[PDB]
């Protein structure tokens, strides 16, 4: 229902990389997929990710968050990461699939 | 005698504050409780410890003020 | 090791020296209000488990001079 | 542009005797200098100590 | 007037071995004064208790 | 019993972080110990040259130390014999093993008390509590003969006699000589014995104390002045 | 998480090391018993039970 | 003409280990423990050095021993005390820097953390054996529990202990060996944590955010040299403290007595850092259970990254993981106080309670909590 | 892929005893090298086990070293083995800085 | 000496002191061979002999 979406953003709240400028996607642990799919984005999308990972940086250097009006929030927040990490998987479930025979 | 001891004194100025005066009062009915002699072998050391504990925590409020 | 290890573009920082700048600018002023802001979110995540076993520590002190005592 | 950027404002950081822009300096450099080394000579002297 | 940090640095801070000349001699005093005042301050703090406050009774 | 009574915590002139001992009260104790204490308690761990600068000079120290009778040899002849004590002998042992002293003591041993204000709960609380502590037993407790009834000791049921009370020692300052004041001079000369570099201990503590008040703001000054090129950095991004 | 090595394949290499790794099995329970000097199987040995 | 700080060998390597190593900018007061723990083991050894000097490994002479040193030795009590008081600082740091690994994610230097759990048997190891040394009532008493409660396991249990005394008690043989083995262990700890140091370096350090920290990151000097010196400065000055003012807090007053093998004290407990351990090992009636459960107490420890199910490292964005952290520390505080108090009512229940509650929180709920916030951020 | 040249600990390894490179043509003299290597693990491992027994007092450090050699299991093996192992350790010393001066081997 | 002449405090020291000195020797040793493998061994010719290596 809506009652989830509404308990997702508060959670989005309380979680606390929107207070960074972060998007949900440059906060996944670098494996080899998620290596794999920053190795196939766009230069503007890199450029932008390792940006916003550098300013996050400065400001937890600093014990700092953003003012509230630069915040990320829940509607903007786009999943850039997701089609690129879904066909890394996929490939490589295909080659361990093909492997296991 | 001709000389006293300071603690006796601080002592007996402690034995009639309230909680001291209760702890006595429970440990005399302990007293004459058990040696009423229904012959068991409850004791009384736990009311004692009370008033003693009530006791000594007066005079250590007060009682090195009177020693050299 | 320096020198091979992102490949960053389009950023600019500025900085000064430490002799061109104040140590503690703005100490207390805005160090206690960033402070209360730190402990703001993060008294709710920390703090209840250490209530929970204080009440814990002090229930059991208590029920241990309890059994101390003889029972009637 | 490369003559677009400029350096921000960092009057809230620096100190009182740098702060107005339209005195030169090289006239207080060496008391500052001079404070922040004595600071480094005392806790030195401590160290030693 | 020149400041007293700008006689200090001009002086003493500006090279190497003035400065560790500076140190070691400030390390000499300060031990010096450090030394004496916190002693006093602990026979302030604790008089007629020590043993040179009661050395007079039965030194002779 | 099962029972433990704890004792409270009394305002020792030592009770403060930077409060010395008072040496008056530590020779009044030692003057305690060697006319009371010393008949059957030993001090295996404290020698005559520690009272020097302490409590006495050294010339009383020295007398003090040649009343005392020492065991020594083997001479020439080949055997043991006698001589006035040294500045450099310990405190005589009353017994020479402890199976004797568990024999004239009536079974019970009584301990070194070298350490025994460091080895007991509440510390010289508890020997003060036990030794002003003994009172008859309450009703019902049967008490056998050679044990007394002190509630400071654990089980209730000590094997030592009440060895203080009012003026069992003559002190050479003009003291009163009440059993309170005998106790409180023979617990800090107690403390004393367990730890002789107390007074040191606290000078040091209070040099540390002020020496570090000044050492933390200058090198946290010193990290915050190396650190201030980073705290003021600003950052920008100009995609093109 | 270690279904990776679901398949007929890892069979066939477990079915290829079953004979060595039960060797190599063999020559450590050997070894413990030659260097502890163990009591249960050297008394069941012919030549070696001439010390006890 | 070259630099020299590049250019010779052994330069070279410490050029790269602490002066030119690229570390991140925002690495917090946390990161500041095992440099805390590299001085105070060396605060450990040198104090050991000089404490080893008069000390005599005899059954006869130990406690005399000790008592010399703190009474005719010039400075003996203040090293003595360091060194006894720098063991339970030693041992802070430790639970701060494990309790930093465990709450950044800094397990997936798998490698680094394995060494890490070795070093952290070695250094409790260690401290166990310093601490039967003095040859006090307590030493003695706990080294004879902790070895009959070892004697559990079955068909080398009474061999294995037999082997470690030296005879078929606790005496004179075992406390020379212990002397031994105490003076050899620290200089293992220190090849150890150069192994532990090597690996790192390999592997790069760790930011509190999680992420990767190679887009913003500082040299070491002079950054974390001054940050560093710092924190070693306040250690001193809480050691020193402890040391000066509180020289008798952190030990039991019963070890001021000699060994007596006839008389037992009635509260047998070890030294306060493995209280919580000591908890377990009461909170199963079997001797063979509450062993084995120690050790894989600490095993589980060291089985941590296996059960990172979450696909975030640190938990700076995982709250619901935070609140089962949290729990988890107050449950080894309440450990260690179970592990303090005799075996009575009602400490058995609750002592049976946090025994369950920290397996059940280390092994099931911390990664359901993470699968949980994975679906409540729409990655699964 | 191989463990010999990637990984940390055994790069270091490979790099000093395995792979490394040496001149064909040396002699038995350069073994004198290794040999006080092994002399002083020797040393070590003899030495701590002098330790386990050893008695660090005036009263008690003659009477201890009897007491290794005459009571404890194999110690007069131990304890020979330290005292000619010291020698030995010196043998070697003397032939290797020997064999650094006669191969002007003193220039690093 | 730790006193007037030789005594217990020598030889208490001098058993600390010939514990721990062998790990210093090993840790000497071991830049002893990292810097000798900067270069590489010496040969009884004196010869350069990275013509032949092994
Ligand atoms: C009211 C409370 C104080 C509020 C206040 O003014 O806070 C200022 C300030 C608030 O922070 P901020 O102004 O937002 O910016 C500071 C940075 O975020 C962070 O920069 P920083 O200055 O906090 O430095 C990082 C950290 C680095 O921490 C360390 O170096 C210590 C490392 C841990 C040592 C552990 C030893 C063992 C502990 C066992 C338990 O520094 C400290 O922890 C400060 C140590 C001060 C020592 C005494 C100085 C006098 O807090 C401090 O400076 C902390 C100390 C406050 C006193
Ligand atoms: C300790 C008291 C609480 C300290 C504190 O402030 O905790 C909150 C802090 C939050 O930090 P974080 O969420 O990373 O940052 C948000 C933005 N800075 O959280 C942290 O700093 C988390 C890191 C704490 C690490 C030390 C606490 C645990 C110590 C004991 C661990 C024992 C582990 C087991 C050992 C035996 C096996
Ligand atoms: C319901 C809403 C959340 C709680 C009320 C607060 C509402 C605030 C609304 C306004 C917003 C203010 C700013 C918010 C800052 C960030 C959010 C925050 O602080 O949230 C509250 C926090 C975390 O909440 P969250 O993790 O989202 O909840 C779990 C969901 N499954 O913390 C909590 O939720 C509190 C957690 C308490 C846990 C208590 C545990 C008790 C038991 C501990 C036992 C330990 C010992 C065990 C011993 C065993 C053996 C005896
Ligand atoms: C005795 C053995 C003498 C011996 O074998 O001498 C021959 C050999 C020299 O032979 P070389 O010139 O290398 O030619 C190879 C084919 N003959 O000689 C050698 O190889 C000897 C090289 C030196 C090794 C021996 C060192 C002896 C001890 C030296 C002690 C002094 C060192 C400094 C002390 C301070
Ligand atoms: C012979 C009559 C003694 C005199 C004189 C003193 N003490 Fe004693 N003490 C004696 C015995 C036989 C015992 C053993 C008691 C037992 O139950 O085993 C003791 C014990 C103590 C203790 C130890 C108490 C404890 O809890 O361990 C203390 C601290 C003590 N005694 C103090 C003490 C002092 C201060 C004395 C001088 C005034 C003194 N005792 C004299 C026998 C005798
Ligand atoms: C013997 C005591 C120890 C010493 C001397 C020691 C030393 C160090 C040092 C110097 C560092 C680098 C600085 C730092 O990150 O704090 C470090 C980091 C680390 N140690 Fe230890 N350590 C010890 C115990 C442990 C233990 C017991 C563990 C495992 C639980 C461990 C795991 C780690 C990890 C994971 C890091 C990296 C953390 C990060 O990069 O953020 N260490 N240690
Ligand atoms: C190689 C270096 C070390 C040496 C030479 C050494 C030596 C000694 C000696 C001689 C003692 C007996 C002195 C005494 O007990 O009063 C001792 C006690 C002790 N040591 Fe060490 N030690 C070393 C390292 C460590 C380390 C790394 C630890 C753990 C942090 C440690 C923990 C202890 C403890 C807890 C005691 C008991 C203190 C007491 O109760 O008095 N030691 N050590
Ligand atoms: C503590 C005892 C010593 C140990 C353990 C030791 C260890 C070693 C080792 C392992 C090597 C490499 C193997 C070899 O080439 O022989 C070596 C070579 C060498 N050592 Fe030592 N060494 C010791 C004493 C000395 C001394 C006292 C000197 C100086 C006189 C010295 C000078 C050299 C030189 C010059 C080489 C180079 C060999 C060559 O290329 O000709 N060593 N040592
Ligand atoms: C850390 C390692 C070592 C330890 C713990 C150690 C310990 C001991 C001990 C306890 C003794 C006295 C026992 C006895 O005399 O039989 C001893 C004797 C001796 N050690 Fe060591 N040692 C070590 C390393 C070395 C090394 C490297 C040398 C050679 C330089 C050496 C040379 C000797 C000699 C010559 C004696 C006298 C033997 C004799 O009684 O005649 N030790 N050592």
């Amino acid at each position: 229902s809506k009652w989830l979406d509404g308990f997702r953003k508060w959670y989005y709240n309380a979680a606390g990389f929107n207070k960074l400028g972060l998007m949900r996607d440059d906060t996944l642990h670098e494996t080899e997929d998620v290596k794999e799919a920053i190795r196939r984005l766009p230069e503007d999308l890199y450029n932008d990710r390792m940006f916003r990972i550098k300013r996050a940086l400065d400001l937890t250097m600093r014990h700092q968050i953003l003012p509230k009006d630069q915040w990320t929030k829940y509607e903007e927040d786009k999943f850039y990461l997701e089609p690129y990490l879904k066909e890394v998987i996929r490939e490589r479930k295909e080659r361990e699939e093909w492997a296991k025979k | 005698e001709e000389l006293v001891d300071p603690l006796t004194t601080v002592r007996e100025h402690c034995e009639q504050l309230e909680k001291c005066v209760k702890a006595r009062e429970r440990l005399e009915l302990c007293d004459n409780r058990v040696s009423s002699r229904s012959q068991t072998e409850e004791d009384c050391t736990e009311e004692l410890f009370d008033f003693l504990h009530a006791r000594d925590h007066c005079v250590a409020h007060k009682l090195f003020k009177n020693l050299k | 090791e320096f020198g091979n290890l992102a490949r960053i573009r389009h950023v600019i920082s500025y900085s000064l020296s430490p002799f061109e700048q104040r140590a503690f600018p703005s100490y207390f002023s805005k160090g206690i209000p960033n402070v209360l802001r730190r402990t703001r979110e993060r008294i709710l995540r920390v703090a209840p488990p250490f209530v929970v076993v204080y009440l814990i520590y002090t229930w059991g002190n208590q029920e241990f001079e309890q059994s101390k005592r003889k029972n009637p | 542009s490369h003559t677009d950027v400029k350096v921000p404002d960092f009057s809230d950081y620096r100190r009182a005797e740098v702060l107005d822009s339209t005195k030169s300096s090289k006239e207080s450099s060496e008391a500052r200098k001079g404070f922040s080394y004595l600071v480094t000579a005392t806790t030195t002297v401590g160290v030693a100590y | 007037s020149p400041t007293i940090p700008s006689r200090l640095y001009s002086l003493l801070f500006r090279r190497t071995s003035t400065f560790a000349l500076t140190i070691a001699v400030g390390a000499l005093f300060f031990e010096r004064a450090f030394d004496q005042g916190a002693d006093a301050i602990y026979e302030h703090i604790n008089e007629g208790k020590l043993w040179k406050h009661i050395k007079h009774k039965y030194e002779n | 019993s099962d029972l433990e009574l704890h004792p409270p915590s009394y305002p020792w002139s030592h009770r403060g972080l930077l409060s010395s001992l008072d040496h008056t009260s530590i020779r009044r104790g030692f003057q305690v110990y060697k006319q009371v204490c010393s008949s059957c308690h030993s001090m295996d761990y404290v020698a005559y040259r520690h009272l020097v600068g302490v409590c006495y000079t050294e010339e009383e120290a020295k007398a003090l130390a040649e009343e005392v009778e020492v065991q020594d040899g083997p001479n020439d002849d080949g055997e043991m014999f006698m001589r006035p004590g040294k500045l450099s002998d310990y405190f005589p042992k009353p017994y020479p093993n402890p199976e004797a002293a568990r024999a004239a003591n009536n079974g019970a041993l009584p301990p070194d008390l070298s350490y025994i204000v460091r080895a007991r709960h509440g510390g010289e609380d508890y020997v003060f509590s036990l030794l002003t502590g003994y009172c008859e037993p309450p009703t019902g407790v049967s008490l056998r003969e050679g044990l007394y009834f002190n509630p400071y000791f654990p089980g209730q049921a000590i094997g030592m006699a009440p060895p203080i009370y009012t003026e069992v020692l003559e002190y050479d300052d003009g003291t009163p000589a009440t059993m309170s004041q005998v106790a409180k001079d023979v617990a800090t000369f107690l403390r004393w014995a367990s730890e002789p570099e107390h007074d040191h201990r606290k000078r040091m503590g209070l040099k540390m104390l002020l020496m570090m008040g000044l050492l933390l703001p200058l090198t946290y000054a010193m990290k915050r002045h190396k650190w201030s090129v980073l705290k003021s950095r600003k950052l920008a991004y100009r995609p093109p | 998480m270690l279904s990776r090595f679901l398949g007929p394949r890892y069979r066939e290499l477990a079915r290829n090391w079953i004979p060595t790794a039960g060797m190599w099995g063999t020559v450590g329970a050997v070894g413990l018993v030659w260097a502890t000097d163990w009591r249960l199987i050297l008394d069941w040995v012919p030549y070696i039970n001439g010390k006890f | 003409m070259t630099n020299m700080r590049k250019t010779h060998p052994l330069f070279k390597i410490i050029n790269h280990s602490f002066i030119d190593l690229p570390a991140p900018s925002n690495i917090s007061s946390w990161w500041n423990f095992g440099s805390l723990l590299g001085v105070c083991l060396m605060v450990q050894i040198i104090t050991g050095l000089f404490l080893a000097m008069h000390y005599t490994s005899d059954t006869m002479t130990a406690f005399s021993s000790v008592t010399h040193i703190c009474r005719d030795v010039n400075y003996g009590w203040l090293i003595r005390y360091m060194h006894a008081n720098g063991a339970s600082m030693f041992f802070i740091c430790l639970f701060l820097h494990v309790g930093r690994g465990l709450y950044y994610g800094s397990y997936t230097f798998m490698e680094t953390w394995n060494i890490g759990v070795l070093l952290l048997f070695a250094v409790m190891a260690t401290a166990f054996m310093g601490y039967v040394l003095p040859w006090g009532q307590m030493s003695f008493w706990g080294a004879t529990v902790i070895t009959n409660l070892l004697s559990a396991i079955p068909y080398i249990g009474t061999t294995l202990v037999e082997w470690i005394w030296g005879g078929f008690s606790v005496d004179k043989a075992t406390l020379t060996r212990f002397f031994a083995f105490h003076f050899i262990l620290p200089f293992i700890i220190a090849a150890l944590a150069i192994v532990h140091l090597l690996f790192l370096h390999e592997t790069g350090s760790n930011n509190p955010t999680g992420l990767n920290s190679d887009a913003d990151k500082i040299p070491f000097h002079p950054y974390y040299t001054i940050k560093d010196i710092l924190g070693i400065l306040i250690m001193f000055l809480i050691l020193m403290t402890l040391v000066l003012f509180f020289p008798d807090m952190l030990g039991d007053p019963d070890n001021y007595m000699p060994a007596n093998p006839l008389n037992t004290p009635p509260h047998i407990k070890p030294e306060w850092y493995f209280l919580f351990a000591y908890a377990i090992l009461r909170s199963i009636p079997n001797k063979l259970g509450g062993v084995l459960a120690l050790i894989l107490s600490i095993l589980i420890l060291a089985l941590m990254p296996f059960l990172h199910t979450s696909k975030q490292r640190s938990l700076m964005f995982r709250p619901i993981t935070q609140i089962l952290y949290w729990i988890l520390v107050a449950n080894l505080l309440i450990l260690t106080w179970i592990g303090g108090q005799p075996v009575e009512h009602p400490f058995i229940i609750i002592g049976q309670l946090a025994s369950i509650s920290y397996f059940s929180i280390i092994l099931i709920l911390m990664p359901i909590s993470g699968i949980i916030e994975d679906k409540m951020l729409k990655l699964y």
